[PDB]
C-alpha cells in the first residue's frame, strides 16, 4: 500500500560525472529504503541498504541519503561499469515494493533512425510462412515507435521486436521489429508498412513496399 | 559465494498453471524469509510473494492474490511459486530473493538473488480448430464399403465434439481420442464408413463443436 | 527392490465369466499387496488390499487370495462395468512396485482391420504442412502395427496414432494414425504408402496412392 | 469425498524441466504420506515418488534418482514434485497418491487418487535455426548506405552467434537480442550497413553458429 515513485526513468549523463537518482514515497517508511543496479538479463544487485548503508564491496562512489518520504542515490564519477538500471525498494518484515526503475545511459546528441524494410524470402514463404522485417538503424534516444499498416489497416498482436544495448562506439540504438503472417495472409494483401515514430524525425517516417515487385 | 537457481519457466497459455522452483547453494534457508521478485517488460521489478521462517507469514502482492501460493523446503532448501489463472501481465521474469544481511535481524533487504528464469503468458486461453476433408477414396469397391471422415487439427483446449448430418448419420462413425502434437495444440479424426453406392446421393457434412471457443464448422466432403 | 509379474497381460472374457488375474513377486512380500482397477483417462481406484482384504463399497464379486510370492485377483460373475484394466501392487511403507497391468476386455472373434489412407486436402496443403491419415476400421484384437513408407523409406518420429475404446455392439477397435510432413517435405517424394500387420490379416496390407492422383 | 487435483502439466522438450504440484479438499495431508505415481503409454503404472510423514524420509524410482525431487507443505496442504533433465520415458500422465486407511497402520495402500495430470516429453531436446536473406532494397540511396541481414528463424534453446564475412565485415553489424515465439522457438536478425555501391561487387556471407544443435549454415546474401 506504499506506492514508491523514482525519478526520473531515464538519465543520461557521461563518464565521470555525478548523477541523482530519487526515490519518493507515498506515505513515510523511516529508513527502510534499498537501492539496487540491475543490468540486462543480468540478476539484481544490492548496493544500499537502510537509505544510507553501503554494502561490503560496493565502491564507494555510491552514497545514498533520506528519510520518510524522499530519497537520493548519488553516484559521484559515473564509470562504465555503471551504466545500468538502479531500482528503489521499500523493505518490511514480509513484503516490499519497488520503483519503476531508472536506466542510466551515456548521453548523446539526438539521431534520428535509419528505417529499413525486408520482404519475406522466396524460399521462406514456399514453407508456408512471411516474416516481414523493419530496422530502426542507430538513432537516440532509446524511445521509439514502430507501426505496422499492411493495405492502410493499423496491425496488433502478430509482431515482435527486440533492442540492441547502447553502442560502443555510437552509443545510439538499434531495433529490428518482426511481423509474422501466414502464407495465406500475406498474398490477401499487396502493401506492407512500417511507420516509425522518434523524436528526431520531423514527422513520422514510412518505409513501404508492394508485394511481387 | 551464495547462490540461487530457479527452474520452471516456459511458455503458458492465458489461464494456465505454472509452478517454479527455487534451489540454492553454499547456504541454508531455514533462517531466511524467501521471496518472489518480477521483472517485467517494461523494466520495473514487482515483488511477487513472501515466505517467513518456519512458514509462519505468507504475504503476496495484490495483483495475484488468490491466484500464486509460495511454499519453502527447509530440509532441501527449496522455495516454490505456484501460478494459476495465469494472466498475459504475469509475463516477465521471476526471481527467487533471499532477505538477509551480514547479521539478520527483524528487516533486511534482498542480498542474494537468483538469475532468473523466463515466464511468458499468450493471449490467447483458446483456439479454433482448423478442419480439413476426409475425401473418399476413388478406387473403392463397387457394391459398397467406402470410408471418410474430417480431420479437426490444431485446436485447443480439449474437448470438441462430432456429429455426422446433424446427426441423422451415426451407424459406422469412430470419433478417436485426441492427440497432444509437439505445437501444443490437439488433433482428433471423426471417419464413417457407408455404402460406395451412396456417394453422389447422400451429402456428407461433418458438424465439429468446439465449446471453449464457442467455435462451429460444418464440412462437406466430397470424392476427389 | 521387488519384481511384479501380472499374468495375463490381456485376458479375454464374456459378461458373466469368472476370472482370475495372477500377480508374481519376486521375493516373499507376505500378504502386501494391493489391487487396483483403471478406466481410460480416469483415476486407479483401490479394490483389494492387504492380499484379500476388500475395501467398503467394493462389490463381493471381486475377491483377492495369496501370500508369499503368487497372488490372484478373481472376478465372480464379470459384469460391463468390469471392463478395464487391473493393476496389483507391493506397497511398503516408504515405497511401492506395481505390475505391469492386465487389461480386460470383450471376448470376440478374430477381425482383420479394413485399411482406408487419405491425401492431404489441397487446403491444408498449401498452408505449409502436409497430413496423411490412415483408418484401420473394426479389428480384434486391439494389437496392431502400422508403418508409414515414403517412396519405400519406412518413416520414424513424425506419426501418431489413436484406439478407440472397444465398440458397445460388435465388441471392435479402430485406429488412426496421422503423418505429417511440411509441404517442402511432402513433395520431394511421390508415393505414400501406410503397412498394416495384424493378426487376422493373411499377410500385411499396404494402401498407397501417387501425390497428385 | 476426500478429493486430490494436480497442477503443472504440460509440454516439455527433453533435457528440460517441470515442477508439478497437487492439491487437496476434505482432508488434511499432514497425517498421509504422499506419493506421485505416473501411468505410461503401454499403460502400467510406475511408483515414481513418496515423501513421509514430517518429510522425515523421501524416497524415489531408480529411474528418477538424482533428477526428480518431492517435497510436501502440510500447513497448506500442497505437494510438489520438481522434474529435471526429463527423458521421454518420463512421458506419463502422474498422479498425486495419499496412503491412507479407514484406521492408519504402519503400511496402508494408496487409497485416493487425483485425476491426473499429463506430461509430454518431446524427443528433440534442440533444433537448429533456418536462415534467410534480407536483401537489401533495389532503390536504396544511390552513393552509399544500404543495409541487409540475415534471418535466423525457429531455433531453440539460446544461444545462435552471427558473424559476417567470417569475420572480416564487422563495422555497421548489429546482431539483436532474440525474440521467444509463441510457438517456444527463438528468432533474431542480423544486419549490417554497407555502401549501396558494393552491391555485387562485395559479396556479403552471414556465418550462423548454434552450439547446441552443433549447426551451422552460411548464406549468401544477394541483391534484389
Amino acid at each position: 500500500d506504499v506506492v514508491m515513485t523514482q525519478s526520473p526513468s531515464t538519465l543520461s549523463a557521461s563518464v565521470g560525472d555525478t548523477i541523482t537518482i530519487t526515490c519518493r514515497a507515498s506515505q513515510s517508511i523511516e529508513t527502510w529504503l534499498a537501492w539496487y543496479q540491475q543490468k540486462p538479463g543480468k540478476a539484481p544487485k544490492l548496493l544500499i541498504y537502510k537509505a544510507s548503508t553501503l554494502k561490503t564491496g560496493v565502491p564507494s562512489r555510491f552514497s545514498g541519503s533520506g528519510s520518510g518520504t524522499e530519497f537520493t542515490l548519488t553516484i559521484s564519477g559515473l564509470q562504465f561499469d555503471d551504466f545500468a538500471t538502479y531500482h528503489c525498494q521499500h523493505y518490511a518484515g514480509y513484503s516490499a515494493t519497488f520503483g519503476q526503475g531508472t536506466r542510466v545511459e551515456i548521453k548523446r546528441t539526438v539521431a534520428a533512425p535509419s528505417v529499413f524494410i525486408f520482404p519475406p524470402s522466396d524460399e521462406q514463404l514456399k514453407s508456408g510462412t512471411a516474416s516481414v522485417v523493419c530496422l530502426l538503424n542507430n538513432f537516440y534516444p532509446r524511445e521509439a515507435k514502430v507501426q505496422w499498416k499492411v493495405d492502410n489497416a493499423l496491425q496488433s498482436g502478430n509482431s515482435q521486436e527486440s533492442v540492441t544495448e547502447q553502442d560502443s562506439k555510437d552509443s545510439t540504438y538499434s531495433l529490428s521489429s518482426t511481423l509474422t503472417l501466414s502464407k495465406a495472409d500475406y498474398e490477401k494483401h499487396k502493401v506492407y508498412a512500417c511507420e516509425v515514430t522518434h523524436q528526431g524525425l520531423s514527422s513520422p517516417v514510412t518505409k513501404s513496399f508492394n508485394r511481387g515487385e | 559465494e551464495v547462490q540461487l537457481v530457479e527452474s520452471g519457466g516456459g511458455l503458458v497459455k492465458a489461464g494456465g498453471s505454472l509452478i517454479l522452483s527455487c534451489g540454492v547453494s553454499n547456504f541454508r534457508i531455514s533462517a531466511h524469509t524467501m521471496n518472489w521478485v518480477r521483472r517485467v517488460p517494461g523494466g520495473g521489478l514487482e515483488w511477487v510473494a513472501s515466505i517467513s521462517t518456519s512458514s509462519t507469514y505468507r504475504d503476496y502482492a495484490d495483483a495475484v492474490k488468490g491466484r500464486f501460493t509460495v511454499s519453502r523446503d527447509d530440509l532441501e532448501d527449496f522455495v516454490y511459486l505456484q501460478m494459476h489463472k495465469m494472466r498475459v501481465e504475469d509475463t516477465a521474469i521471476y526471481y527467487c530473493a533471499r532477505k538477509g544481511s551480514d547479521r539478520l535481524s527483524d528487516n533486511d533487504p534482498f542480498d542474494a538473488w537468483g538469475p532468473g528464469t523466463v515466464v511468458t503468458v499468450s493471449p490467447a486461453s483458446t483456439k479454433g480448430p482448423s478442419v480439413f476433408p476426409l475425401a473418399p477414396s476413388s478406387k473403392s469397391t463397387s457394391g459398397g464399403t467406402a470410408a471418410l471422415g474430417c480431420l479437426v487439427k490444431d485446436y485447443f483446449p480439449e474437448p470438441v465434439t462430432v456429429s455426422w448430418n446433424s446427426g441423422a448419420l451415426t451407424s459406422g462413425v469412430h470419433t478417436f481420442p485426441a492427440v497432444l502434437q509437439s505445437s501444443g495444440l490437439y488433433s482428433l479424426s471423426s471417419v464413417v464408413t457407408v455404402p460406395s453406392s451412396s456417394l453422389g446421393t447422400q451429402t456428407y457434412i461433418c458438424n465439429v463443436n468446439h465449446k471453449p471457443s464457442n467455435t462451429k464448422v460444418d464440412k462437406k466432403v466430397e470424392p476427389k
